[PDB]
């Protein structure tokens, strides 16, 4: 009936915007991380540590969004 | 350092000819100062020209 049509679209919008956000945020952050690694090799491990420190914060809201889109898809519809 | 660049002045390219900058006095009565130096230079330039590499001054 009318439900699944719109619910699938809602999950679709949710996870599409999540994919845009996480991909672009990590692209910028990784680009700066790679320029820093090219600038100063032998610091790759420390910069990678910091890169993960930030990447963990970047993907939070996108991952709540992914989780709730999957919830809607396979729990509600 | 931790970083490096590849400027020509830092790499030991093949020696095909050599140049010298020579410092000498403008006034005599210095004793053997100039001739000792010029004899040393001439010996090293002899060595270099033996290997067929030119020299420049």
């Amino acid at each position: 009936n009318l439900n699944m049509d719109l619910l699938y679209m809602a999950a679709a919008v949710m996870m599409g915007l999540a994919a845009i956000g996480a991909a672009i945020g990590i692209g910028i952050l990784g680009g700066k991380f790679l320029e820093g690694a090219a600038r100063q090799p032998d610091l790759i491990p420390l910069l990678r540590t910091q890169f993960f420190i930030v990447m963990g914060l970047v993907d939070a809201i996108p991952m709540i969004a992914v989780g709730l889109g999957l919830y809607v898809m396979f729990a509600v519809a | 350092g931790n970083l490096e660049y590849k400027h020509p002045y830092l790499e030991d390219r093949d020696v095909k000819r050599v140049g010298y900058l020579v410092v000498s006095t403008d006034r005599g009565l210095a004793g053997g100062l100039n001739i000792n130096l010029f004899k040393k230079l001439l010996a090293e330039m002899k060595t270099w020209t033996d290997k067929g590499v030119q020299a420049d001054l």
